[PDB]
């Protein structure tokens, strides 16, 4: 809802809401983002392809 | 011999909050990782009790005993400074816990989670997105009392789980619901419905209690049987004079000597490995107190 | 042990930097059909009859093909494991949900 | 109430009075003679870091 | 007109002045320097065992009032600790030479059986493989060729048959810690171990002991269950468990807790608790006890257990070696 | 006859200089001795439309 | 045979050090990049910030509504610009500078230190604008689809910058919370020469004080003048293979 | 560190009161506090354990446990030295206990409160009109079948009492007279069972014991009943059998859901509290033992 | 599987080189590029006695 200044930075400073684990067998939630290197460019706009 | 752990925030933390965070000092909580650096994620027990799943205090106990423990030293606005507590150190601890009470001195700590109250222990960090839940540290013989009302509150409140007449209400609140200290009513928060591991360590309760239950001396039952209605005692007050009709049944036998004295051998190994069932959490020793500077000398 | 510390500002106000996704270089979900298993997700909910609800638990799969394998050291002991899978010729399974 | 802490333990270069200033000191300071005290014992009577 | 008021503070000086120095921490470093003496100092462990010579005790600094020597004759001791280093306390035993194998690991624990007999001379002591000789191709037959004439250890043990059907065996033996050093001698062996504390060996070409169980015996609870923490320390424990077939004797390894501990080995025994409970047993006054645990030490978690062979005679034994043990022994808890 | 060592070979350590790599040229340096007793920074700007 | 392994030991416990400082300055290099790359903002959204036009106004409602709409249009169209360069066929080389110089125009450059002059190319002049890190595999596309190298070598400081609490900023550090950097431009300007307007040159002396002083001396770097810049070019994947890491 | 104590007294020692502590000069005394320079009245168990007041176990045990102990090592006029015992360092500790009990390396120590008759513990000084107490110490082993072997043998007492036809006394005596450990036989003494209740330090001890034995079958027929769900423990289902049939047959009607809660929190208090107690609190390890010297070195 | 016992950790002067040999070699020993391999961490890493 915040000024969209607030979603640019908040989008590479932060990762978004439980985002799933890679190189697992079946996607978890990440918890620890010790090597997590993610963007996820879908959840600003909130749609589906 | 150099024991210390900084916690870097990702983003600055608020001005109003720095006042929070400070009044916090020398409060032990629990870190996941024993390393000189480490992230905001692992600090508080919140990984633990989450707003979204339904709280375990049985889950929260277990994780407690797992993590490393560390106390408060200094707050700035990007980085909290901590140190680890090892088994070979002593360390100053002070009493900064929401839900007030006064330690004895010299008397034996009991680390717990938060019982009588989410919002309590909460310094919640809306900068770095995250809630901090510290732990609550109660003198020993409270801590007990407080572990047996909410074990006791899963089995009854099984039974009278949901009745429309005031059979809930009438102890369960009235006995279980609340602990009462000197001059003061702590009201506990009652989970309303256990799934996890509340049951599972009762389960293990009711395994010493159906072996126990053949093991009793009956040289003590037919004691009792007279004392209730002979002699009048302050601890005999609880039964009126009427005694349980089970005692008339499993007291038929006479006495053997022979025989209690290998009962009594028998219940007290069962007795001893019992007291490793009931703690279920660590417990710190004091040497000293003041209560003018509410700093105590944990062990 | 050896420890370092620095500190960092901003020399002007606005956007300084802008990274950019280049050249793909791998797909690694496989984009399949698996979808996610509700039985495992909510474990505890279940229907009134034992027996109705072991035959619809055994007829749409979740005990040789579910995903989190439940027995005594998950209910008991409260620990997840992950189930089964020996082999897989796409990649890391992508949930599907309904 | 009487909070009493807005008090700055900064290391100073402080000035010496003959001036007893320990008549009733402890006594004052409990029933509360003055706001804005601080009391430090043991390790905390050091000189303050900076 | 320098009235003598009380103790001279010039000599309090000198004498709080030893006291004060802690032991030495957080060097700074410069790659300027990229070494210095300084830091030599901080790293340096500075050990015991002398030479014997007159002053080469006092340069190595033996005879220091503290419990670890510490050298620099009056300048040393300022430490007054090391993070709470320990020295070892050693146990001796007098005992059979044909009941204890030399072929054995310096560093596997050793069992004591407590003798009901007063004023004896000489104690019986037992090893894990040698426990499994007296309660009775893998364990057996590794077991068999260390020890043969099954008969001179069930004459160590003469109520072995009634102190396992009361379920009052364990409490007769006492777990004492691995093997450190072994005395050869034809009729009497000279045994010695370390009870509590850093399990650590007394050879003078000094070298590193690592406690050794064999692998039939050793079961990680960990990753046999298999956020959630991960600690430093973790436990060892042993347990001694009355079945139908005889009575056992195995290992466990994690790091949860006492309260968690105890839990999980009623979910790892409850298929052998059903089937000596079923109509195989009945119920009786003595005949209800299962079993009892006990714990060892700690050593560290992450890592610290490996696993080799152990070689007699042209044949091998799968075996786990602990790294680093600590020993801190508890006595038993029954479970059920 | 015999068997024979053929060589012994290790691996050579590398130095990496922070002031040496590319990526120095986006960021300016200072050397604070005691950081360690800074609690804030700030800098501040004021203009005029 | 004790001797002999008196320098084993030695050379064990020395090489644990040359390990730990090794370890500091790696952790140094990455510090700084994961520094930037939380800083740094996706193409897709900063490409449009970049045009005046459409925000001359303001955000209001509707200027809002246009932009998400051409966030979702360069997100889903012109991502994945290198593999989007294959197809194209001869118009490669000419589409890269382009959609690197896009790059560099989004970024905003106006910063403080405008005036420094921290890094300059190895033949003369030419300071150098910025740096594009980069893998190792793509490092060779682009060095093939822009052509040859300009000058292969930068100049730049060879120590850091030294501040000192020494003096009257020691007294307001222990009396009051407070410091100050450069108490001497503020007493010469506040109280001995008040009312002097200050000027862009009178006050660049001051501005870049300490960071313009250390000597040059060359770095190994891989410069390309897209138009107007000289940019630096380099891959920092050669510390992560061998420190068994994750680029 | 320093671990050292000196006891100045107010007027000196006799030469018979000199060496009546002489002979317990390698022996384990509680302290009052660990400063350097104390008084006598803190130092013995005689605070406790008083003539003007009626003894009881449980606060014996509560004191020993949270406590400081010491270790005896000169004696002089107007004077007593001692040395802390504090965890990280071995001790020399030599056997002066009246009731002499032998020992065994690599033992486990038990401290107990001194449960034989007072003039076995004590040592009385009619200078300084104190008397110090000393805490036995004791082989764990021993301290187990001497605890309940007491703790019944005044059970029966009071049976026998209340009515003749219940037991015989000759029997009572046979069986829990004796005590045999380890090849060696030891006879404890009896005490006299006063009449009344009050009395009789153990009597707390024992009402504890026999109130929770006569409530364990009404509760834990109420626990196992209340934790039948879809999955439990494996075992819960099986050991439910085992229970006699005189326990089963009660129904939980009979009670009101009223005490039910107040006979389940009585019986839960004492069973905790018991729990702790017959692990025997305080214990230390032994490494070594001479019967020559009787020095044990523990710690 | 083939692993160590081939190996001797004997403190031999080696002789340094310029190749790198530090690529990809995790993954190599994980899967087997070599048998009669080691690998020692931490306090292992060091030689030998004689």
């Amino acid at each position: 809802n915040r000024g969209l200044y607030n979603m640019v930075n908040e989008y590479s400073q932060r990762l978004g809401g439980h985002p799933a684990t890679s190189n697992t067998e079946v996607q978890f939630v990440v918890i620890a983002g010790t090597d997590v290197f993610l963007e996820q460019p879908c959840s600003f706009l909130q749609e589906a392809f | 011999m150099d024991l210390k752990v900084v916690v870097s925030l990702s983003s600055r933390l608020y001005t109003d909050e720095i006042a929070k965070m400070q009044q916090r000092i020398g409060c032990i909580l629990p870190l996941a990782s024993t390393h000189g650096t480490q992230n905001v994620q692992g600090l508080g027990l919140g990984q633990v009790y989450s707003l979204e799943t339904v709280p375990d205090y049985v889950s929260m106990y277990n994780y407690l005993s797992d993590c490393t423990l560390a106390v408060l030293d200094e707050v700035s606005v990007d980085s909290l400074i901590l140190t680890k507590i090892v088994p070979g150190q002593t360390y100053a601890i002070k009493n900064k816990y929401q839900p007030f009470f006064q330690w004895h001195g010299t008397g034996s700590l009991s680390v717990m989670p938060p019982v009588f109250g989410r919002e309590h222990a909460t310094v919640k960090l809306e900068s770095n997105d995250v809630d901090i839940v510290f732990p609550m540290v109660l003198p020993t013989p409270i801590a007990e009392e407080v572990l047996q009302k909410i074990l006791l509150f899963n089995v009854y409140s099984r039974v009278v789980m949901q009745a429309p007449g005031n059979a809930d209400m009438l102890d369960v609140h009235m006995h279980l619901g609340s602990v009462s200290y000197l001059g003061h009513h702590y009201e506990l928060a009652l989970p309303e419905v256990p799934g996890p591991l509340g049951l599972a360590l009762l389960d293990n309760l009711s395994l010493y209690f159906c072996i126990m239950v053949t093991l009793l001396p009956r040289a003590s039952m037919r004691l009792v049987r007279g004392l209730i209605r002979h002699e009048h005692h302050d601890l005999l007050n609880l039964f009126q004079e009427m005694v349980p009709d089970e005692i008339a049944r499993i007291d038929l036998d006479d006495l053997s000597v022979a025989d209690d004295l290998s009962r009594m051998r028998v219940m007290m190994t069962y007795l001893q490995s019992l007291a490793s069932l009931f703690n279920l959490g660590p417990r710190l020793a004091t040497a000293a107190y003041s209560q003018e500077t509410l700093t105590a000398t944990c062990w | 042990e050896v420890h370092h510390e620095m500190a960092s500002i901003d020399t002007g106000l606005s956007y300084s930097s802008t990274m950019t996704p280049a050249r793909v270089a791998a797909i690694t979900t496989d984009m399949g059909i698996h979808t996610q298993d509700f039985f495992s997700v909510f474990p505890a909910e279940a229907f009134g009859n034992q027996q109705v609800n072991d035959y619809i638990k055994a007829k749409v799969g979740a005990q040789r093909n579910g995903t989190l394998l439940r027995d005594p050291r998950t209910y008991l002991a409260g620990m997840t494991n992950v189930n089964g899978a020996p082999g897989l010729c796409h990649g890391q399974q992508a949930t599907c949900e309904i | 109430m009487a909070s009493n802490e807005g008090v700055e333990n900064r290391p100073f270069p402080y000035l010496t009075v003959d001036a007893d200033l320990l008549s009733n000191l402890r006594q004052s300071a409990a029933e509360g003679l003055f706001h804005s005290f601080d009391l430090l014992v043991g390790k905390d009577a050091r000189e303050a870091g900076i | 007109m320098k009235v003598q008021g009380s103790v001279d503070r010039r000599r309090l000086q000198r004498r709080i002045a030893g006291l004060l120095p802690p032991p030495a921490r957080r060097l700074n470093i410069s790659r300027g320097s990229e070494f210095t003496r300084d830091v030599r100092g901080l790293v340096e462990e500075h050990a015991q065992a002398s030479s014997l010579s007159a002053a080469a005790v006092w340069r190595a600094g033996l005879l220091a009032p503290g419990e670890v020597a510490v050298a620099g004759g009056g300048s040393g001791g300022g430490s007054f600790s090391w993070s709470g280093w320990r020295p070892p306390v050693f146990g001796d035993f007098l005992i059979h030479a044909s009941s204890f194998n030399n072929a054995e690991a310096t560093g596997t624990p050793l069992f004591q059986f407590k003798q009901s007999d007063p004023f004896s001379g000489v104690d019986a002591v037992f090893t894990p493989l040698s426990l499994f000789i007296l309660m009775n191709g893998g364990l057996t037959r590794m077991a068999n060729l260390l020890y043969d004439s099954p008969a001179t250890l069930a004459d160590l043990v003469p109520d072995f048959g009634r102190l396992v059907a009361d379920r009052r065996f364990h409490n007769f033996i006492t777990p004492v810690g691995p093997l450190v050093e072994n005395i050869k001698s034809t009729y009497l062996n000279k045994i010695t171990t370390v009870v509590h504390g850093p399990v650590v060996s007394k050879a003078i070409p000094r070298s590193t002991v690592k406690v050794t169980v064999p692998q039939e015996a050793f079961v990680d609870l960990d990753a046999w269950l298999s956020l959630q923490p991960c600690p430093a320390d973790a436990r060892l424990y042993v347990a001694l468990t009355y079945e139908e077939a005889g009575p056992r004797f195995t290992f466990f390894q994690s790091s949860r807790g006492h309260c968690q501990i105890m839990n999980i080995l009623r979910i790892y025994y409850s298929p052998s608790i059903m089937h000596r409970y079923a109509v195989v047993q009945p119920l009786h006054i003595e005949e209800l006890t299962f079993g009892a645990v006990a714990c060892l030490g700690t050593f560290s978690a992450t890592d610290g257990w490996r696993r080799s062979a152990f070689n007699y005679r042209g044949s091998s034994l799968p075996v786990v070696e602990i790294d680093s043990f600590y020993s801190n022994v508890s006595d038993w808890e029954v479970i059920l | 006859k015999f068997e024979v060592l053929l060589g012994v070979y290790t691996n050579a350590i590398q130095y990496v200089r922070f002031l040496e790599t590319a990526l120095a040229v986006s960021c300016v340096n200072t050397e604070f001795k005691d950081l360690s007793r800074m609690t804030d920074g700030k800098i501040q700007f004021r203009i005029s439309v | 045979v004790e001797y002999a392994e008196y320098v084993g030991a030695v050379k064990t416990v020395a090489s644990a050090l040359q390990f730990g400082v090794d370890a500091l300055e790696r952790g140094l290099i990455n510090t700084v990049l994961s520094v930037k790359l939380r800083h740094a903002p996706p193409m897709f959204i900063l490409q449009t910030l970049a045009d005046p036009t459409f925000t001359e106004r303001g955000f209001s409602k509707t200027v809002k509504s246009d932009l998400i709409a051409m966030f979702k249009r360069h997100l889903l169209e012109h991502s994945f610009f290198l593999d989007r360069a294959e197809n194209m066929g001869s118009g490669f080389s000419q589409y890269v500078r382009s959609r690197l110089s896009e790059m560099v125009a989004a970024v905003s450059g106006e910063s403080v230190l405008k005036g420094v002059s921290t890094y300059t190319t190895a033949k003369g002049g030419e300071p150098v604008g910025g740096v594009f890190i980069v893998t190792d595999n793509v490092l060779r596309q682009l060095l093939t689809f822009l052509g040859e190298e300009a000058d292969n070598q930068i100049m730049g400081p060879s120590s850091y910058a030294s501040f000192v609490v020494r003096g009257e900023n020691l007294v307001t550090a222990v009396s009051y919370g407070r410091v100050m950097r450069t108490f001497e431009h503020f007493m010469a300007r506040i109280v001995d020469s008040p009312e002097k307007a200050g000027s862009t040159k009178s006050d660049l002396p001051a501005v870049a004080a300490g960071v313009e002083d250390q000597p040059r001396v060359p770095i190994s770097a891989a410069v390309i003048k897209l138009g107007n810049h000289a940019v630096a070019v380099e891959s920092l994947q050669k510390m992560y293979n061998d420190t068994q890491s994750p680029y």
